[PDB]
């Protein structure tokens, strides 16, 4: 349903891969990491005043 | 036919065909242009 | 060098893109610079002549490049309803009916702006 | 002498309650008024003190202005009498002086000390940091008493240090848990405040009225330094002045304007230094360059409209709006104090006092709330902070403005699925640019498509952080005489500075082409930064391969680059549309952005008529007056777009 991703807390990987865009889109990966943290004119010439 | 009214092209037919079709409800065309009268009455929408 | 054989040559553009429908508008395309720096240019039998070699060019276009010449069509049009020239009133009625066909002009537009004074004129 | 002019300072008559008061608590917090003497004599007296003594450690302290750090410390160096580069040190972005075991108390900027965190987080080399001018409120600052909230458990022996304005300093005690605030009051030369009773209709008239109030009938020798917003109104009031100084009659004395602002050249900014000479009075319009930045002499009168111009980056679209604002009461009093530098002087304020209490905010704006937190979230996940919500910071970033830099990390590769900084993340923790920046570097050596194309990269990236201030006076008539076949704004400035190298960097050249050559000084040191971090990396020797192993120096040069652009900047990219162009986005929708009347693209669709490349790369998305686009980049392809970003492109297209 919701997707959740928590960070791991204290080798490498070289690239995302295409693979792993597929599982998490782009536009879920910004709210499914808030989520496992817990997140769930003026015109041109007048005074301050100037009615 | 109210919402889409303001700016509405010129073949009546067509959007006869398509609100006879998307509702799968069979209208005559003369019994459906006195609604069409009745319609263009209708003030406040 | 000469305005009358570049004038005949926008009429001769016009004829060969309307035998041409719907195809074409890859040779059709290298003509495109120069006739809108004769519409920005110029004024009369030029502008005229060049907007309708435009004006049939319009129809071959695809929808993207058709809306965006359209727009410009449209407002040289605006411009030049008064003009009492009849080459000049010949190539408004060319634009009006080619430009009528595309999805970017909504018919609401046409009713406030242009048919008032189509039917006036 | 010196040593009796440092008892005139009024720190020094309360350094002997003072040191007792640092050395009972850990966070201390001083409210001074601007010349109370703060930043210069108060790490003086540690070392008078011993508080290094034997030990390794140094003082640090921290100033959000490049400019005013070696300032500083050219003071200090005259005050304890020991020449710049040792025993008083500093270290700026491009002149580090200093001495590695010598230098005791170092002066270094906002964004210096964050970098130390990035190799070093537990500060092992410092005693006691000071941080200075902690109302500027930069972005670097506040990230830094951020981050100094948590070091403080695991280090109990730092001292840290806090200079402060005093309508700001009750909120910094507060969030370090109610540390104490001490008080420095040292005011010279008060200014007496004058308003206008009534609220004006055009400010810009009533700001000329009441230079000619001052210069006809007040004493002389007398200075007036008004302060209009932006560059538009500073000439069109330089040339509604200069119309009525020559209908006034020929008895009146010569009056002189001089504009001052950032983007201006250099060549016009030395002038306001120069001393005016006798029977001629100097009239200075300035920016927000005058209140904090530098010290005009001899400058009695101010008169203070009252507005500021700030940047809001509106983070769901991704773009910067910058707009006019009335200004807070803190800014205000700032430029009221810019009058009595030398002595008694004049600030007229054209508002009422009505208006000035109940009208205007107390804090302007923290600009950590404003700004683009792209590479910040990056520093901080390199820290190891997991959990950013829940960060102990000041003034919270928006969920919006925090979401979008999560997935612009994702995007470029820096960020794994699973939240994991990949080898390219690392790498742009250590380049001194952008996150963006820092990809189009690295598939400028490494990605299979753009390889060998990076020292024509590094000159483009060098040139871009200097837009605004390359060309004097209109692009169009510098860009032309250079050369005229370039359809996009980021191929000329790889020719700019390739002409301009092969001239052996010549002054001279500079000066024909309308080039400011101040500009072109720092783009040549920002180029051989990014080239040494390049080597330390490791992509120069990746580089130099696909040259010689891939014979290419035709004409496909200015594709690779292209394609370098797109890795770079994928949110960044355009549609031609009917309208104009609209913004591809999948979250944000079609905007109808304008080009900029810079930009080469505006010149060949307008004075030529180039037909528009159906996708245009843009730079930064700023609205003055109309969304507009700046520094483009034609994009002749479509299917560029799908082979270098098909994690968003594949799905748009």
């Amino acid at each position: 349903k919701k997707l959740v991703i928590k960070l791991s807390e204290n080798p490498l990987v070289e690239y995302v891969t295409e693979k792993e865009y597929n599982e998490v889109p782009v536009e879920e990966f910004g709210d499914a990491l808030l989520r496992g943290m817990g997140w769930e004119i003026h015109p041109d010439g007048l005074g301050i005043g100037a009615k | 036919l109210k919402e889409n009214e303001e700016n509405e092209d010129g073949n009546i037919e067509e959007r006869k065909e398509k609100i006879q079709h998307e509702l799968g409800i069979n209208i005559d065309s003369l019994k459906f242009n006195e609604l069409v009268k009745l319609m263009k009455n209708i003030t406040d929408y | 060098d000469h305005v009358p054989v570049r004038i005949v040559t926008a009429h001769t553009l016009s004829t060969l893109a309307e035998n041409s429908y719907p195809y074409g508008i890859e040779v059709f395309n290298v003509v495109l610079e120069p006739l809108w720096k004769g519409i920005r240019s110029h004024r009369g039998k030029v502008l005229s002549s060049f907007l309708k070699a435009v004006g049939s060019m319009i129809p071959l276009m695809d929808p993207e490049y058709a809306g965006y010449y359209t727009t410009e069509a449209m407002r040289i049009i605006r411009r030049e309803f008064d003009s009492p020239d009849d080459e000049m009133k010949k190539t408004i009625l060319l634009v009006l009916q080619k430009c009528s066909a595309v999805e970017s002009i909504t018919p609401k537009f046409l009713r406030e702006e242009i048919a008032p004074e189509f039917f006036q004129k | 002498t010196i040593q009796e002019a440092r008892k005139l300072l009024p720190v020094h008559q309360y350094k002997d309650e003072l040191l007792q008061e640092i050395k009972k608590n850990q966070v201390l917090i001083i409210m001074g008024e601007t010349g109370s003497g703060k930043t210069t004599q108060l790490p003086q007296y540690l070392v008078e003190d011993g508080f290094t003594d034997q030990g390794k450690l140094q003082i640090a302290i921290t100033q959000p202005r490049r400019v005013a750090a070696t300032s500083v410390a050219a003071r200090v160096a005259d005050e304890m009498n020991v020449v710049l580069g040792k025993e008083v040190g500093y270290q700026i972005r491009f002149e580090d002086k200093t001495t590695p075991n010598k230098t005791v108390l170092k002066y270094m900027t906002d964004g210096m000390l964050l970098r130390e965190f990035l190799t070093d987080s537990k500060l092992s080399k410092y005693s006691c940091i000071m941080i200075d001018e902690a109302h500027e409120r930069t972005l670097a600052t506040d990230i830094l008493i951020g981050l100094l909230k948590d070091i403080l458990p695991q280090r109990p022996t730092l001292k840290l240090l806090i200079s402060s304005a005093t309508m700001n300093a009750k909120k910094f005690s507060e969030f370090f848990d109610n540390c104490p605030i001490f008080n420095v009051p040292g005011r010279r030369y008060p200014v007496d405040i004058h308003y206008t009773l009534q609220p004006e209709a055009n400010y810009i008239h009533a700001a000329i009225t009441t230079i000619f109030q001052i210069h006809t009938t007040q004493s002389l020798p007398g200075d007036i330094l008004v302060f209009l917003t932006g560059q538009e109104e500073i000439e069109r009031t330089k040339t509604k002045l200069e119309e009525i100084m020559s209908k006034l009659g020929s008895r009146t004395k010569q009056m002189i304007i001089t504009p001052i602002y950032a983007n201006l050249p250099q060549e016009q900014q030395l002038k306001i230094f120069q001393p005016t000479p006798e029977n001629c009075r100097k009239v200075v319009l300035a920016t927000n360059i005058a209140e904090t930045s530098l010290t005009i002499d001899g400058i009695r009168y101010v008169i203070d409209p009252g507005f500021v111009k700030e940047n809001s980056y509106v983070p769901s679209t991704g773009m910067t709006q910058l707009l006019t604002v009335p200004c807070s009461r803190a800014s205000v009093d700032q430029r009221a104090g810019r009058a009595g530098r030398v002595g008694p002087g004049k600030c007229f304020r054209i508002f009422t006092k009505w208006s000035y209490l109940h009208e205007l905010e107390l804090m302007p704006k923290p600009e950590i709330t404003r700004t683009n937190l792209s590479n910040t979230v990056l520093l901080l996940l390199s820290l190891g902070v997991t959990d950013l919500i829940k960060f102990p910071l000041m003034d919270k970033p928006s969920i919006p403005t925090l979401r979008k830099s999560l997935e612009n990390l994702y995007i470029l590769g820096a960020l794994n699925s699973k939240g994991t900084i990949t080898r390219l993340g690392k790498m742009m923790c250590e380049f001194p640019c952008e996150p963006e920046f820092a990809k189009v570097l690295y598939t400028a050596a490494t990605h299979e498509q753009c390889q060998g194309v990076l020292e024509e990269c590094l000159t483009i990236v060098s040139m871009l952080h200097e837009t605004p201030s390359l060309f004097i006076g209109q692009k169009r008539d510098a860009a032309a005489s250079v050369l005229s076949e370039v359809e996009s704004d980021h191929i000329l400035y790889l020719e700019i500075f390739n002409q301009w190298r092969n001239s052996k960097f010549s002054r001279s050249w500079c000066q024909d082409h309308k080039i400011q050559f101040k500009t072109m000084l720092r783009v040549r040191n920002i180029r051989n930064q990014l080239f040494r971090c390049s080597e330390k990396v490791g992509l120069v020797e990746k580089n130099d391969q696909a040259r010689m192993k891939i014979g290419n120096i035709a004409g496909y040069i200015n594709a690779r680059i292209t394609r370098c652009f797109i890795s770079g900047f994928p949110m960044n990219i355009v549609q031609l549309g009917p309208t104009g162009y609209q913004t591809m986005g999948r979250s944000s929708g079609g905007l109808n952005v304008s080009v900029h009347p810079t930009s080469i693209l505006f010149v060949n669709h307008k004075e030529k008529a180039q037909r528009p490349s159906k996708y245009v790369l843009y730079q930064q998305l700023m609205l003055t007056s109309k969304e507009f686009i700046r520094d483009c980049l034609v994009i002749p392809k479509e299917e560029w777009l799908i082979d270098m970003v098909p994690q968003i492109f594949k799905d748009l297209i």
